[PDB]
RNA sequence: GCAGUCUGA
DNA sequence: CGCCGCGTCAGACTGCA
DNA sequence: AGTCTGACGCGGCG
């Protein structure tokens, strides 16, 4: 039906061709009889007849005579509905400049005429003049002239020139002008100007003039002189039931137009003095703009309600606009929403649905079952039969919906698992019955929640939601690969209390047949659920071949574990359940189900394990007292304890012994001491119970205590909160975050009295304050982020790369935060992974690591493995499947088609409300290795490094890194390298608040431009006595100061010049400023001495690395690989020289004065290194370290921010996210290609027309990709419906108009849009049809 | 609350909302990517077309419902077009191409 | 409200996540049944037909 | 009667693929005058479309197949 | 008459509702003495000594 | 249809 | 200095042209 | 246009 969108600038013959009358009077209706008006705003003449098929008067009433035009009125009689499509226009007396080419910044108007708005906008509402046409005087084109300017000016030259003002001056000015002329004229002066500040505005201007020249329109269109009328059946005039007629907004502001226009119309016959037809285009320009958009000129016209009326733009723009409120999303029949309720008794894959609901959702699917089988003869007799509900109507809906799912949706829907498909079992109450499993999944719980019912009608989008969005296949979560339908709360402490021992329970000791004989013994009541008993169990092993071995033997285990082993599927071993089995040992149950038998056996098995987590639950009894909450005998003791401690700081302050500042620190310290003596004393008390054995003997074993059950089960609570009810609530913060210095003593089993409590109350409300307006912070940053990745799929099933980046475990110290295989699960190799002997591969090229190729890399210890990723991945327009990795929700390889943008954006968007708002001591015993190393032998023989982007690395014996620390300039450590070292051993030592600097080969110093008093100071301080030498700072000085720099030299004891190794070139230091030296001249130096001596989160962090902000002081990195020099000095900046020893060598740096630069002279720094200190801004580790650099810096900070709050997000989802941000690119060279230079290109378009012109072996351009944030590269796209969708629409519009841009429908959202299948999923089957059947 | 079929909105063409108007739920934005995660495709384009928007492609649909045959013949949303009457009522022409 | 006779225990999952379980003496003493009242208005309006 | 497709999902090694085979199936049973390979058990179309599936019965391929023999023994009767 | 779950308790730590459970108990224990005492029609001393 | 208010998750 | 954004779904009640 | 106006945010961004 149609292939893409096109939009540009509409000609007024265009207008006039849309329009199918033109709109002459300001009267909506006829108040006497409510038809009507001729030529009004509503005119059945113009937009079509007001019923179907009957004229305006009743001399045509049928179809018989359809498509004649009555000719007593001109009404054709037509279908009503033509009243949708058919529009009008307004003849403007005279031109109007349209709004949004004038005021949308930048204003294309003004870009246009290299004007300033300031200035146009002064000329369009008539208060100055503007020369049309300059001749031979100093009235220059485009000069303003305000009208006491122009007045001595009708006689300076007479009538020679023409000058004019409003909108009539700005058409003539835009209609005059010439583009191929105008551009040719300044693409020269583009080309010839040094100073970029101006390049700016001219590649601006010149992108503009292209725009306007190769796109068919032309400037003068940008001044309206047709107003096009929105048909009258989308403005409708509602009639009130109250005697009334309810009137929109753009009714107002287009009547408001027509008036001022038809005054003006007058004015012109009138010939009415200039001044007051002055203000009469004034005001039909400032009416034509209030209706187009209104408030851009400021004060907004406001009728009737002292609010704003409403714009034809305001109808299209914002959350409230076409875009997000009726296109994007919409309201939906077949579907219901209600109250949902737990029904234990469930399987995974249905929900009670109420038959009051079921009855009205499958309405039509019961006429057609009733009218089928003879039970009705028409709809209306079945839909009697419905409405009376007869009791057959119940049987035909019991097959209505027997095998048809629905979909089930909680709001918000955070993530993909928010909808699920469940197949309904009718149920008779009201309430919507959900099962308890995929309550962690939705969010869900039952304190009053409400869901969505939606009905599949087509049987593509029944198989949809029984193939793809049934819950029996959502059992892994997509942001990692880990069970999302997880027992909770219950079941666990259902089966923690199952599998749990005592020491003498009922029938210890037994020997028992099997689980069968324990039920049996339970039952009965013979025999505890705990009693520790020997069971003779027979468990299935899966061997090679592929088939189960039963291996049979008597277990040690309990009664409960016995029975429990009766649900266990067949393949699984019994240690699986022989032990306590908390939250995560169910977890990890489940998923060793998952990943050694499949989802049918693991989706039998959650259901059998929560009715029996359920079942035992209630046998358990297990019920919360006052007296559960035990607080420690020695809490009383300890507190009054503390309480003097205090005293014996506070009789310090009150003897001045201490500061205001150190006394609240220590009485803070020992208040945090004293509240965790008290938890740990309350945690020792609670886990511990003393029990009898069966020898009368005392025993103590693990307490059967209900809150110690519920905390260690992890079914509800954790010691965070035992803490609270049982030990003390301890320190409290205030409002601002100070924390208060008296704690709550006292718990919650105790009285907080009034005080703690109001103290209490301030933390209270600041939680809920914070989840109250960060769920707006982490639904824009979702929303930004599907807006950025909504149309990246998977396209292929390998694009055939080489490259991808190095995955290691992250170590951020002396311990790992995440293992390899935590890293590389799911994903498929880049290059061959050999074992720590070299050149065996362990693992093969592509191979997809699943856990069996984990474990042997764990066990054979390799550390870094090369992977494949989507920021590296070759394929245009998508990803390769390959490059991507394992489907995280299913465990292979992930399926071409899969929409991987929108799935990477909800797994980083939905944990988003859970985000907020000196020597170095090794850990380990293993063999130390330093890189990145610049060191030196000192006189006392320890190891001294000159380096400062060195690392020092701890090394196991299997070759792993273990542990990693950063050691700084200056640094000098007791150990070797290769050196082993045991636990707890200090290996490097430093000065955290000075920089030394260090001698490289051993001779005698020498001072060089030492002149005392200029540049020098000879001092010493009477606290130390001792002599030293400060070099004179640039305050410190005058000018002639600042031109002689200070530097010392090593000169041996001959006289002669020493050279630093590998060069030629002298051992010089140049000295900094307030640089100290305690050595004295003559004096001989040996190599490793230290010559002179220089002093010194949350979601806004994610929403801060998305949209790469640049950080307030960024670390300033080398911009090539070369040597270091400081060329000259002083103007407010340092200029840093790096000269290579290759190729043009002049670079050079502005660096500020202040800036504290750690890099001296002589040494080389290479490509992207530290020369300042700092947070480094993401662009230029993209610009100097490549994508790779920066895809893993973004990775890591973000998952240091979700891993702070124990968020799992596997970083696939990130990278995800990296790709779509640095997905433009800048030419730096043209080549053979049509790229102009400097200009920003998609890179795909770019990396395209490389491929063809090296296919004819022509040269290519050459880029430097960029990185935007998500906001500017979501609003950065090809399309423009997918970006005047997301945000900012008067931009996107304006920009997409006057480029003439065309929007081929290629991503998700422009499919959502306009109703077409998006092309991910069962969609691409038929996306791709539609390319081989018209692109042939 | 629930709703089969029942009165619709007068410029959108699409469902009118709450138990009062005899509602319709509405299927948001986050609701509509959570069917783009997954792959149907061809539930989300009965949610768009024939359940709201399309105004013969909904009574299409009923009788075919009704006639045993579950299958759709969705056409473009009455939104779009109120869309595209709203962005040529500025000086914009926004066009179909073919 | 009214005073009910709770017990704190997990019974066969019809407790879960916040739910809770009410025994059917409790809708036969009719101890939460409450009355409603609305009030429904029919306009008698002047048409112009 | 069908609670996981996984089954099905081996044998059309796309699950894309087989909503869209398992609809042509379904429709093929629904309107068309086509009867099922498997015992109809009470079950939809859609589920005796993916029991049949599931047992090697039916693919695109034999679907394709099948609807070129019956054009061309349809194009046969013509006198 | 209703039954709750315990582990709604500890999580959040609303722990008066324990009390008054256990208020509410004994101050119905002392009801059931009354409903006692005056269904074997006691004296007025025995009932008011109580 | 809109605005205001309140509430729920 | 002006402009652009600032979660989702839902129920109720008024008053308004 | 006179208000016996409202303002009484914030943080990036250009
Ligand atoms: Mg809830
Ligand atoms: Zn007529
Ligand atoms: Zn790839």
């Amino acid at each position: 039906e149609f292939d893409a969108i096109k939009i540009a600038l509409a000609s007024p013959d265009m207008i006039r061709s849309w329009s199918f009358g033109e709109v002459k009077k300001p009267e909506t209706i006829n108040y006497r009889t409510f038809k009507p008006e001729r030529d009004g705003l509503f005119c059945a003449r113009i937009f079509g007849p007001v019923k179907d098929y009957e004229c305006l008067c009743g001399k045509y009433k049928r179809l018989k005579h359809r498509g004649v035009i009555c000719e007593k009125c001109g009404v054709e009689v037509t279908q009503t509905k033509v009243r949708r499509e058919r529009m009008g226009h307004i003849e403007l007396a005279s031109p109007t400049a349209h709004i949004w080419f004038l005021k949308s910044l930048p204003s294309r108007i003004g870009l246009l005429l290299d004007m300033p708005l300031r200035d146009i906008e002064r000329v369009l509402y008539f208060e100055s003049y503007v020369v049309i046409e300059g001749g031979m005087t100093n009235l220059e084109r485009q000069q303003i002239l305000t009208e006491e300017q122009y007045l001595d000016a009708l006689e300076e030259f007479g009538d020679e020139f023409d000058a004019k003002m409003g909108a009539e001056a700005i058409q003539a000015l835009l209609k005059s002008m010439d583009l191929e002329q105008e551009c040719e004229q300044l693409r020269e002066e583009l080309n010839e100007t040094n100073s970029e500040t101006k390049r700016k505005k001219l590649t601006k201007r010149i992108k503009l003039l292209e725009a306007f020249v190769q796109s068919g329109n032309k400037p003068e269109w940008m001044i309206l002189t047709v107003l096009p009328v929105l048909p009258p059946d989308l403005r409708p005039l509602v009639p009130l039931d109250g005697g009334r007629f309810a009137t929109s907004d753009l009714n107002d502001l287009y009547r408001r137009v027509i008036n001022r226009n038809n005054r003006l119309k007058r004015l012109l016959d009138l010939a009415a003095p200039d001044i007051i037809v002055r203000n009469e285009k004034r005001m039909l320009q400032e009416a034509v703009d209030a209706l187009l958009d209104n408030g851009r000129r400021g004060r907004a016209i406001t009728g009737s309600n002292k609010r704003p009326l409403k714009s034809l733009a305001d109808m299209i723009k914002g959350k409230q606009g076409r875009f997000r409120q009726n296109l994007l999303g919409k309201r939906v029949d077949y579907s219901g929403r209600s109250v949902i309720t737990v029904g234990p008794y469930l399987r995974l894959h249905q929900c009670g649905l109420p038959k009051k609901m079921a009855l009205e959702l499958f309405k039509p699917f019961i006429y057609g079952k009733l009218e089928l089988r003879g039970l009705a003869t028409t709809i209306k007799a079945a839909k009697k039969m419905v409405e009376r509900e007869e009791a057959v109507v119940w049987d035909i809906l019991d097959e209505v919906i027997r095998e048809h799912p629905v979909l089930l949706n909680r709001a918000p829907t955070l993530h993909r698992l928010g909808i699920q498909a469940f197949e309904p079992v009718l149920i008779e109450g009201k309430a919507i019955q959900l099962h308890p499993l995929v309550c962690a999944a939705y969010n869900a719980d039952f304190d009053g929640d409400q869901m969505a019912v939606h009905v599949p009608l087509t049987l593509e989008a029944q198989l949809e939601a029984r193939a793809l969005m049934m819950s029996t296949n959502n059992i892994l979560s997509p942001a990692n690969g880990e069970p999302i339908i997880v027992p909770s709360q219950d079941v666990v402490l259902g089966l923690y209390y199952m599998t749990r021992d005592c020491v003498n329970a009922k029938g210890e000791g037994m020997v028992l047949t099997g689980p069968k004989e324990a039920e049996r013994l339970y039952r009965s009541g013979l025999a505890s659920l705990h009693a520790r008993v020997k069971v003779r169990i027979t468990e299935y092993e899966k061997d090679a071949n592929g088939e189960l071995v039963a291996k049979t033997s008597l277990k040690d285990t309990t009664v409960g574990r016995a029975i429990l082993w009766m649900i266990v599927p067949k393949g699984l071993p019994y240690s699986i359940v022989n032990q306590a089995l908390g939250k995560k040992a169910i977890s990890k149950m489940l998923n060793t189900c998952y990943r050694i038998l499949g989802l049918k056996p693991t989706v039998i098995f959650a259901d059998q394990i929560m009715y029996t987590g359920f079942a035992y639950a209630a046998r358990s009894g297990a019920s919360v007292g006052i007296d559960d909450m035990v607080i420690p005998e020695k809490k009383h003791e300890i507190i009054s304890e503390a309480e003097a401690e205090v005293a014996e700081i506070q009789e310090q302050f009150q003897s001045g012994l201490v500061t205001a500042g150190e006394r609240y620190n220590k009485v803070i310290d020992i208040w945090a001491a004293a509240n965790d003596r008290v938890s740990k004393a309350m945690m020792d008390n609670l886990q511990t119970e003393t029990v009898i054995n069966r020898d009368g003997q005392e025993e103590k074993q693990v307490s059967f205590n209900s809150i110690y059950m519920m905390a260690d089960s992890g079914a509800r609570g954790s010691a965070a909160q035992i803490r609270q009810l049982a030990g003390m609530r301890g320190l409290m913060a205030k409002p601002d975050g100070s924390i208060i210095e008296t704690p709550i003593t006292a718990n919650f089993r105790e009285g907080l009295n009034v005080l703690q409590y109001f103290i209490s109350t301030h933390g209270a409300r600041k939680g809920l304050a914070d989840t109250a307006l960060k769920t707006a912070n982490s639904g824009y940053l979702t929303r930004r982020l599907v807006d950025v990745a909504q149309d990246l799929v998977v396209t292929e099933d390998d694009c055939g790369t080489h490259e991808g980046i190095m995955m290691t475990p992250v170590i951020e110290g002396g311990d790992v935060k995440e293992p390899l295989r935590d890293r590389v699960l799911g994903r498929v190799t880049a290059e061959d992974v050999l074992k720590p002997g070299t050149a065996d591969i362990l693992v093969p090229r592509n191979t997809l690591l699943h856990e069996q190729w984990c474990d042997l890399l764990e066990e054979n210890s390799v550390d870094a493995v090369k992977v494949r990723s989507v920021v590296s991945c070759d394929t245009d327009f998508g990803v390769c499947a390959h490059c991507y990795g394992r489907d995280l929700a299913r465990g292979h390889i992930i399926n071409k088609g899969e929409a991987i943008g929108v799935i990477a954006a909800q797994s980083i968007g939905e944990p988003g409300t859970q985000l907020t708002m000196s020597s170095i001591q090794v850990k380990n015993k293993g063999s130390i290795k330093l890189s990145n190393v610049k060191s030196v032998v000192n006189s006392s023989g320890k190891l001294v490094i000159t380096s400062r982007n060195t690392e020092l690395k701890l090394i196991d014996e299997f070759g792993r890194t273990k542990e990693s620390y950063k050691v700084p300039y200056g640094a000098v450590l007791a150990k070797g390298d290769g050196e082993q070292v045991a636990g707890g051993e200090t290996v490097a030592n430093w000065d955290p608040h000075t920089m030394p600097v260090i001698t490289e080969v051993s001779g005698f110093v020498r001072f060089t431009d030492m002149i005392d008093g200029q540049t020098i100071t000879r001092q010493t301080d009477e606290l130390t006595g001792l002599s030293s030498l400060v070099v004179l700072d640039s305050a410190e000085r005058t000018a002639g100061g600042k031109d002689l720099r200070p530097a010392l030299k090593i000169v041996d004891a001959q006289g002669n010049d020493v050279l630093i190794p590998g060069t030629d070139m002298p051992a010089q230091y140049f000295l900094p400023g307030k640089a100290i030296v305690q050595l004295e001249d003559g004096v001989q130096i040996s190599s490793g001495d230290t010559l002179a001596r220089i002093p010194q989160g949350g979601l806004p962090r994610v929403a801060d690395l998305f949209e790469a902000r640049r950080p307030k002081e960024p670390a300033i990195l080398a911009e090539i690989s070369g040597i270091v020099s400081f060329g000259k000095e002083t103007k407010g900046k340092r200029r840093l020289v790096i000269t290579p020893v290759d190729g043009s060598d002049p670079y050079e740096e502005m660096i500020p004065k202040w800036r504290q630069l750690n890099v001296f002279e002589g040494e080389r720094v290479e490509r992207g290194d530290v020369i300042s200190d700092g947070p480094e801004a993401p662009h230029d580790i993209l610009r100097l370290r490549g994508v790779h650099a920066v895809t893993r810096y973004i990775v890591n900070e973000v998952q240091d921010v979700y891993r702070l709050q124990g968020v799992k997000i596997n970083d696939k989802h990130i990278e995800v996210i990296v790709r779509q941000m640095l997905r433009k690119a800048t030419i730096v060279n043209a080549g053979s290609s049509d790229f102009l230079e400097g200009e920003q290109v998609e890179y795909s378009r770019v990396k395209i027309a490389n491929r063809e012109l090296e296919a004819n072996g022509k040269v290519g351009a050459t880029y430097s990709r960029d990185l935007l944030g998500i906001t500017k590269a979501s609003l950065a796209t090809e399309s423009f419906i997918s970006a005047a969708s997301f945000q900012e629409t008067t931009r996107v519009l304006t920009e997409a108009a006057v480029a003439g841009k065309r929007d081929e429908l290629r991503g998700l959202k422009e499919n959502v849009i306009v109703g077409r299948l998006i092309p991910a999923g069962t969609g691409y089957a038929y996306h791709q049809d539609r390319m081989r059947r018209r692109a042939a | 609350h629930a709703r089969s079929t029942g009165s619709y909105s007068l410029v959108t063409q699409q469902p009118l909302g709450g138990k009062a108007q005899f509602g319709g739920q509405r299927f948001g934005e986050m609701e509509v990517w959570a069917l783009e995660a997954y792959g149907a495709a061809y539930t989300l384009q009965e949610m768009l077309t024939v359940k709201s928007d399309d105004v013969n492609g909904r009574t299409k649909m009923y009788k075919n419902i009704v006639d045993g045959n579950h299958q759709m013949e969705p056409g473009m949303p009455e939104s779009f077009n109120v869309l595209l009457k709203e962005i040529r009522s500025l000086g914009i022409n926004i066009e179909l191409e073919d | 409200g009214q005073n009910m006779r709770v017990a704190f225990m997990p019974w066969n999952g019809y407790n879960f996540e916040d739910s809770i379980l009410v025994s059917e003496r409790v809708v036969q003493e009719d101890r939460f049944t409450t009355i409603h009242i609305q009030e429904l208005a029919c306009v008698s309006r002047d048409t112009k037909l | 009667a069908r609670v996981t497709v996984q089954d099905a999902v081996e044998k059309i090694g796309n699950r894309f693929d087989l909503v869209l085979v398992a609809a042509r199936r379904a429709r093929q049973m629904q309107v068309g005058g086509k009867d099922p390979l498997v015992p109809e058990e009470n079950d939809k179309t859609t589920v005796i479309a993916l029991r049949e599936i599931e047992e090697g019965l039916i693919n695109n391929q034999i679907l394709d197949v099948r609807e070129r023999q019956e054009q061309q023994e349809q194009e046969a009767a013509e006198l | 008459d209703i039954v709750l779950n315990p582990l709604g308790v500890p999580s959040r730590m609303n722990i008066g509702q324990i009390l008054e459970t256990h208020l509410g108990m004994a101050a119905k224990g002392i009801g059931d003495k009354i409903n006692a005492m005056l269904k074997q029609q006691q004296e007025v001393a025995k009932l008011r000594e109580f």
